[PDB]
Parts: structure tokens; sequence; C-alpha cells
RNA sequence: UUACGGCGGCCACAGCGGCAGGGAAACGCCCGGUCCCAUUCCGAACCCGGAAGCUAAGCCUGCCAGCGCCGAUGAUACUGCCCCUCCGGGUGGAAAAGUAGGACACCGCCGAACA
RNA sequence: CUCGAUGUCGGCUCGUCGCAUCCUGGGGCUGGAGCAGGUCCCAAGGGUUGGGCUGUUCGCCCAUUAAAGCGGCACGCGAGC
RNA sequence: UGCCUCCUAAAAUGUAACGGAGGCGCCCAAAGGUUCCCUCAACCUGGACGGCAAUCAGGUGGCGAGUGUAAAUGCACAAG
RNA sequence: CCUUGAAAGAGUGCGUAAUAGCUCACUGGUCAAGUGAUUGUGCGCCGAUAAUGUAGCGGGGCUCAAGCACACCGCCGAAGC
RNA sequence: GUUGCGUGGUUCACCGCGGAGGUAGAGCUACUGGAUGGCCGAUGGGUUACUGACGUCAGCCAAACUCCGAAUGCCGUGGUGUAAAGCGUGGCAGUGAGACGGCGGGGGAUAAGCUCCGUACGUCGAAAGGGAAACAGCCCAGAUCGCCGGC
């Protein structure tokens, strides 16, 4: 025993209804917990950024949780 | 009364706060043994308890033991400095919250019935009153 | 033993309001 | 029969269910086919000596302060300590 | 409909969140008082420090 | 506007299942593999030319709480902050489970007969 | 706590205290006939040996005794040996 | 003794122990890119070898298979 | 298991190795007002038990409370105001 | 921490609004495991009184189980309040052995005046004064100086 891996500070970064710039980094995540939207894409490692200004919105896609950028 | 497997052969211990909330009522039989303190049952005291109702009663009546000891307990060895690694599980205890029932007992005798858990509870780590099924 | 004991036993008094260092 | 004294409960929540408690009443509710519930209180002796008396099925012809309707128990909350009543589910029956 | 708040216990010990709203109510010291429009917010802040002030309605 | 064919919204209170009724246009079932196209073999599928027959199926309409789903109020668990020596109490939040109940979907655009 | 020092076993000498009593004193019960016991209760006034072996404490043994008690005091006591 | 995954860790992040469990010091020229298509495991019934379990057929089955490799988070809309 | 049925055991407890004896479970009338069981509780009792000297209210003392619970009325009290 | 020069409410508190959660609890025929008593009976046993699988009927358990799921805490935003908040850039630092107490945990025997974490939790450290007999860390309360004033 005793071994261990550095914390990879996950989760989400920008909350409901905040505004953002395009490029932000909205959720740091393993997998698709959450989904992208309009105006969210992915990244190479799951990483829901922001392709537009805006506010941020999460919704229900039937089943999906998903992150949208409104503008 | 020990476990056939575990996932976890080294756990935390059991938190002892709270009333239970299940398997708070005679429902086999028609006496109990409900708890009134918090505890750590051992499977000895379980069997101690058990041996003495039924050497009591000595032929007929059924006894049924709604708890089981599958929660592990370790202790390091006895000459040993602080903090070398968690020791090995020694005891198997069981978790025992009050109004938590213990025992269920149907006789045909009420006397002989409240004497022999009477024997059962004094064997017990525990204050323990004999409740009926109203 | 009784030394620790009753040490600890004086706490329980209205000024100290159930708690004392040590 | 079994005749009840019950009065609307004024105020529901933790505080009042301990208060009337305290002051000997149990806390209930009155639902059924009306689609409409009730908080009423019920005194704690005499509830129990008719619940010991008559079964729990017992009809209980119980009137509101003002008005008369007779209902039925649906369940009873009973402390795993003090084996008391804390709670009682009335259903009104249509005879 | 306005309060009145008098400061009656003392802030040692105190958590930084009823140090804070005692600060916004504007209470300096022990027995000091002031006057305040009673609504939401200054209920709020009341609901925080109710064990070291005592209100009543002054006018 | 009636009731049909699509496209969507929503993703079970909408699902699964059972019971009945329909083939005007349509949607399908259906006839063959000559042409495009295809079978890790098969015109089964896809694709191609059609209407000999038909609602038996899909599909649509209505009725079913059956399985499944939604679900109060009250009470309790738990809990922030105070009181308090623990016990417990005040004050503010408040479940899960269960019960009463709900429910065999709802909404928008286009097209055909009818309007 | 003590590292700009708190001397560590056993023995000798001198003690003092507790009672969870070894003898002597007073009792209950007894699977106590008597003599002797067992067990439990009260009781700390006094008393509680000399040697062999071992650095020893401890332990075994010899000969007695009414008896050869158990512990605390820096495992009492080296500005006393 | 460096790196990755979980719990401890107290519903943001972070959080110790000579605390509790495992992995890595690679692999793939396709196991990469793109286009198109498909749905698994398990169970039931029937069928020479063939039997609990080989391939075949028909039902039931919404994820209980699978993912190059630990675990976690994901993926049936498929990332299979 | 039944039976003279006043009432009632091939036995309730010491007790004979056995047979006996011993009381009791039950009834008749004598007397005449309450008698038992059990539950939750407030405050109390035991269990209780080390070594310099009372030494587990800070002391004197306190139940004629100066102890405990509830309600109420004054006052004292800091370098706080 | 202090101080110079910039910025000026951006800090913090309460109220409202928009957000992510998987702890407490609870549940488990919602999964992975454990587990009590019946019914049925898979296999094994010499026609089976012996093991009694799977389901099913009731009752249960779990840090590495979750169909669920708080209270708090966290992010943003609009108002209200509040002098000695905050932010940038320079000069000069000290500190990097902490302690006890409350709550939540690990190690330990759920012992330690034990040890290791968390806690816009407190006090001491660096805090005098009153209370707790005495009594760093507990309760009350933060000493500018004087008074033979009061609460
Ligand atoms: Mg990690
Ligand atoms: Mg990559
Ligand atoms: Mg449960
Ligand atoms: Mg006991
Ligand atoms: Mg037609
Ligand atoms: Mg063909
Ligand atoms: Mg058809
Ligand atoms: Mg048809
Ligand atoms: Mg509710
Ligand atoms: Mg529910
Ligand atoms: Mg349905
Ligand atoms: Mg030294
Ligand atoms: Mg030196
Ligand atoms: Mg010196
Ligand atoms: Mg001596
Ligand atoms: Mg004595
Ligand atoms: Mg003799
Ligand atoms: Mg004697
Ligand atoms: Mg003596
Ligand atoms: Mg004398
Ligand atoms: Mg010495
Ligand atoms: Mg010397
Ligand atoms: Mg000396
Ligand atoms: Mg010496
Ligand atoms: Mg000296
Ligand atoms: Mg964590
Ligand atoms: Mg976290
Ligand atoms: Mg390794
Ligand atoms: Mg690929
Ligand atoms: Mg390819
Ligand atoms: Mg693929
Ligand atoms: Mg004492
Ligand atoms: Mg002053
Ligand atoms: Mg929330
Ligand atoms: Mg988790
Ligand atoms: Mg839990
Ligand atoms: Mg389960
Ligand atoms: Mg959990
Ligand atoms: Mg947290
Ligand atoms: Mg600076
Ligand atoms: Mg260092
Ligand atoms: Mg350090
Ligand atoms: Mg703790
Ligand atoms: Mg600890
Ligand atoms: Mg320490
Ligand atoms: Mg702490
Ligand atoms: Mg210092
Ligand atoms: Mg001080
Ligand atoms: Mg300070
Ligand atoms: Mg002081
Ligand atoms: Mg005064």
């Amino acid at each position: 025993n005793g071994r261990d891996s550095a914390a990879q500070r996950l989760g989400v970064k920008r909350y409901g209804g905040q505004v953002v710039k395009a490029g932000e980094i909205l959720v740091r995540q393993r997998g698709t917990k959450f989904h992208p939207g309009v105006n969210v894409g992915r990244g190479g490692d799951d990483t829901l950024f922001a392709k537009t200004a805006g506010a941020v919105e999460f919704g229900i896609k039937r089943g999906r949780k998903t992150v949208s950028i409104v503008g | 009364l020990i476990p056939r497997k575990v996932k976890h052969r080294k756990q935390h211990h059991p938190r002892q706060r709270g009333i239970a909330s299940g398997g708070t009522t005679v429902n086999f039989g028609d006496y109990g043994i409900q708890a009134l303190e918090h505890a750590y049952v051992t499977n000895r005291q379980i069997e101690s308890a058990r041996i003495a109702i039924n050497r009591h009663i000595k032929r007929g009546g059924k006894v049924w033991i709604n708890i089981f000891p599958d929660r592990p307990l370790t202790k390091k060895p006895a000459e040993t400095r602080m903090g070398s690694g968690k020791g090995s599980p020694e005891w198997w205890v069981a978790n025992v919250k009050p109004g938590r029932v213990l025992f269920e007992l149907s006789y045909p005798n009420e006397g002989v019935a409240r004497a022999a858990l009477t024997r059962a509870i004094h064997k017990l780590p525990i204050k323990a009153r004999i409740i009926t099924r109203e | 033993a009784k030394r620790g004991r009753k040490k600890r036993d004086r706490k329980y008094s209205k000024a100290n309001h159930g708690k004392r260092p040590n | 029969s079994n005749q009840l004294r019950v009065t609307v409960r004024t105020e529901t929540g933790k505080g009042a269910s301990r208060r009337a408690r305290r002051a000997g009443k149990i806390p209930a509710v009155l639902y059924g086919h009306g689609a409409e519930p009730q908080h009423l209180e019920l005194p704690g002796h005499d509830y129990a000596a008719v619940l010991r008396h008559s079964g729990t099925n017992a009809v209980l012809t119980l009137d509101i302060a003002g008005k008369e309707q007779l209902a039925l128990t649906k369940a009873l909350h009973i402390h795993p300590i003090r084996r008391t009543i804390q709670h009682a589910d009335l259903l009104v029956v249509r005879r | 409909s306005q309060l009145k708040i008098t400061q009656v216990r003392s802030t040692i010990g105190a958590r930084w969140k009823q140090r804070e709203s005692l600060r916004t109510l504007g209470l300096r010291r022990i027995r000091h008082s002031v006057i305040r429009e009673d609504n939401a917010a200054t209920r709020g802040l009341i609901a925080v420090v109710r064990h070291l002030v005592e209100v009543e309605p002054a006018q």
C-alpha cells in the first residue's frame, strides 16, 4: 500500500448563468459525464469548452445532461 | 457465526450513533429481546445467549437470531510500537443500536419463555428488555 | 488513575460550562 | 361506539408536533375519497384505549370540533423505544 | 416599520459571519443601539446574530 | 374543419401488454430480378421496374391498471445556528420509504381527401 | 519534566504507612460427632527464626516456630556503607 | 522514493499516516483517419457427432456483454 | 384420568434408602375494609475497594437546608458599558 | 505583516434569482457483495428424513453498493448595508517545531495529557481583567490615562 496519484482538479469550472468568453473551459471530466450542446465543443479529453461568448445553460436532452451557450 | 466471504477484510469501525430504524419489532416469534444501548455484539456472546436459551427450554419452541456478526475487527500483535500497518482481523461483530430486536422466541409457557429470555439478556453486554407481539 | 479521574471530573461545573483544558 | 374529541391542528411541523405530544395529544391527518387532507389532533389516552379495546380496524366515529364524520385508521407511527403513538393516518370511509 | 437593535453579548468568540453581520447592522459595542428598517435583509441579519442582540419594535 | 402520410418538439403520467374497428388519397404488406446496386452464402436485406391480391401484419382510432411509470399531505430520519454538562430543547431547513391518488400522453409545421 | 548530569540491581543500616490477615483476638455457615478443618465476616495492638546453594531478586532445600503475610514510599534508603 | 485509478476525503476544488486496494516504465502500420452497415451477454425450445457449454434455427432480452492493458468516469445515439 | 363430591395430590416444599409422620395446593362457618399484581416515573440504598494526615463540599458548618425541582422578587459582581 | 505610489467598493455581510453535487439519512426484486427464517426443490448421498443450488414469501447489512437523497458549504448575478475591505505594482520583513478545546474522520484496543487529517470553528501563542479553591488553551470579557461615581 501507500501509493497514489495526483488529484486532477476535475469538475465544473463555470456554472449556469455565468458570462464566458470564446474558448473558455467549462467542465473538466473523464468521459462524457456532461454532453456538449449548442456552441459547446468537446475537446480531445472531454473538456467541454465554449465556442462562443454567452451564458452557460445546463439542460436535459433525453437522458444526457447537456451544457450549452446562449448568445 | 462467521461469514463465508467479505469483500473488504479491513474496514472502518461501524458508527455507534442514532436509533435503529429497521428490525425494531418482533416479526418471527411472539417474544423478543430489544436492545437499549449501542454495542459491538460478538459471535461468542451470541452463541452464549443462544445456548442459554436452548439449554433452559430443553425442548419445544423456536429461537430466531435476527443479527449476524459480519463486521470484522482487527488487533495488532501484543508487543509492537505504534503504527506499522493495520492489524489482522481478530473478531466478528454485529453493530447493534437501541430499538433493535436481537432474539426471537416462541414457547407455549410464558413464564419459561421469559426466564430463558432473561438468562439470555444477562449474557449480553447491553441493557435489554423483553417485548411481546402485543 | 484517581488523580486523572478527579482532575477530569471537575470540568462539570457551572463556571466552566462543561469544558476545560486537558 | 368509539367517540373521539379531535381538533384541527392550528400549526404543523416539528416543533408543533413535539409540543402536542408533550401536551398529551397525537397529531394525525385525514384524507381519502375527497382528495383533501386535514390536520387533526387526537387525544392520546382515549384513542389508545379505543385502539386496545376495539382493535386497529375499529371504526372511529370521531367528530370535528363543529362537524361529524366517521373515519378509519390507515397507519400508525410507533416509536421503537417508547412504544407509543407519534402519528396517526386516518382515512375517511363511505360506510 | 423600524426595529431597534441593541448589542447584548460580546463579539469575542463569535464566528466570522456573525461578526460581519453585526458590523453590517452597525453595532459597535455592548449596549449600543441602532434603528433599522424592517425587511427581509434586516431579518436575515437579525436571525444570524439573534443570540448576541435583542430586538424590540421602537419608533 | 374531420381524419389520414410525413417532419419535429418531449423522452414512460408518454412505456410494455391485452381487447376491438381501417385501407379514399396515402403508408405498407406484395410480384420479378432486365437495367443501377448487393449479399464475409442467400434480390432475406439494400437497389431497380410495378400494382395480381390484402388489411392478416406494420400503421391509425377507441377501451383497459394488468406489468411498468409519476406521486402528494402529514409524520419521522437527518441537519445549519443557538441553549445546554450529557440527556435533550429552541429556531430555520427537510428527506428516502410508505399512503392517498394520477396515468393507456401532450404540443407545433407541411402535404392529400375532405374544406 | 530532567542531555550547561534526576547515580542505575542485589545486600547492610534505619524506618514508616496500607490491609487485599500469616499467628494471636471475636464470630456465621458447614457435606461441623469430638480433635482437627473448609469457607465467609470483623479486626492492623504486637509478633512474624537461623542456615545451605546462587551477584543475585526470585527459587529449591535443611532445622525450627504460634507464625515464618502481601504491598507503597525515586522497584524507600550510595552528600549513610 | 517517479507516474496512473479508487476509498479514506466530511455531496465544488484540495486534504495526512510505515492508512485500505490495484496498476505503469507499454502496445497497435492498424487496435490510426474517413464512409457505410449491424447490435450484445444470458435464458428457453428444437437439432448427428455435440455433451452444462463448439456451429444452426426460432423466441425472450435496453444493456446485466464488449472496450489492447489497473480502476474510475463514459459509451446500446454506440466510444461495442 | 375418574370418583362418597363438605371439601380434595398415585404429592407443594424440608424430610425416611423404602413403609410411615410432617405441612401445603382447596372448601364450611368465626371475625369485617380494602388486598395483591404490574407499568412509567422524582429523589434515594447497596455493589464501593491502598498505602505521610482528615484528604472525593476550598474550610467552618448545614436537613430548624445553608440540599433538589418549579415559579417569582431584589441585590452583589470586571480594566465590559 | 508593514509601508510608498496607483485603482476605488471591485472585499465582506444579508435578501432574491440561476447553477453542479452524492456526504447525513435511507433503500436494495435498482446493481455488486454479505445475510436470518419458511415454500419449492438443482446437484451430490446408501429406493434420497443426509448438502440443499435458482427463484419466491417475509425480515436484514455495507468506506471502496446506490433506483434515491438533504441540511450546510461552493460559483455567478441584481439589490441593501458597511471608513480603516479588496486588487496592481515596488521597498523592508518575520514565519515555515505549534498547543489545548468543540464538531467530522483515519491509525490504535474505538485506550492514552497517544498519533495523523478536515473545520470564514474558538482561545493561547502574542491577552491583561472577572469566574472556575489553586489552575496557558474552559465560561464572561479585549486594559489610552485619571476618579474614594453609576449599571
Ligand atoms: Mg485520485
Ligand atoms: Mg490523445
Ligand atoms: Mg434499512
Ligand atoms: Mg446485560
Ligand atoms: Mg385506399
Ligand atoms: Mg426478392
Ligand atoms: Mg396493415
Ligand atoms: Mg387488422
Ligand atoms: Mg413531504
Ligand atoms: Mg417516496
Ligand atoms: Mg401506460
Ligand atoms: Mg538526561
Ligand atoms: Mg550536552
Ligand atoms: Mg543546574
Ligand atoms: Mg516495608
Ligand atoms: Mg478487612
Ligand atoms: Mg467427622
Ligand atoms: Mg470458620
Ligand atoms: Mg495488627
Ligand atoms: Mg489500645
Ligand atoms: Mg530504590
Ligand atoms: Mg557511593
Ligand atoms: Mg541519598
Ligand atoms: Mg543499592
Ligand atoms: Mg542526595
Ligand atoms: Mg473525495
Ligand atoms: Mg470532493
Ligand atoms: Mg508496483
Ligand atoms: Mg477505433
Ligand atoms: Mg478503416
Ligand atoms: Mg466500433
Ligand atoms: Mg468516594
Ligand atoms: Mg473601556
Ligand atoms: Mg442543492
Ligand atoms: Mg462515492
Ligand atoms: Mg449510512
Ligand atoms: Mg443489494
Ligand atoms: Mg453510501
Ligand atoms: Mg465539502
Ligand atoms: Mg508588499
Ligand atoms: Mg521545515
Ligand atoms: Mg512543520
Ligand atoms: Mg475527534
Ligand atoms: Mg483520532
Ligand atoms: Mg498531543
Ligand atoms: Mg481541532
Ligand atoms: Mg514563540
Ligand atoms: Mg487571561
Ligand atoms: Mg486573537
Ligand atoms: Mg482569567
Ligand atoms: Mg446593581
